[PDB]
């Protein structure tokens, strides 16, 4: 599958932001992101503007 | 009726009299605060959200 998710900007001018999502043992993710650091799993750091 | 006008801010007095026969002059004069207020209007209009350093920015001004 392929999750498509959006990201609304309602404010004045625009808006950079990132978005990872924690993987899980049942889902391969496709990239070694898997970064664990100071307790956390989750995914590399996107860097989107909006 | 009077129509208090921006003029008679802050304080008017009233004063008034009556004659009788070209003669007699009675009067009164009563002394009034009226709202210590702007004569005319300006309000600084923006959004009040959470702006961000060096970042751009919109306010109306309406007077």
């Amino acid at each position: 599958i392929q999750l498509k998710g959006t990201v609304y900007n309602y404010r004045t001018s625009g808006m950079q932001f990132c978005v990872k999502m924690s993987a899980v043992e049942g889902i391969c993710t496709s990239e070694s992101p898997v970064i664990d650091h100071q307790g956390t799993k989750s995914s590399k750091c996107v860097r989107q503007k909006v | 009726n009077l129509h208090i006008t921006p003029d008679l801010i802050p304080s008017f007095r009233f004063v008034a009299y009556y004659q009788v026969g070209n003669n007699e002059i009675v009067a009164d004069s009563v002394w009034v605060d009226v709202k210590d207020t702007c004569m005319g209007t300006l309000v600084v209009k923006g959004d009040n959200l959470i702006q961000m350093p060096g970042a751009a920015m919109k306010i109306k001004l309406e007077g």
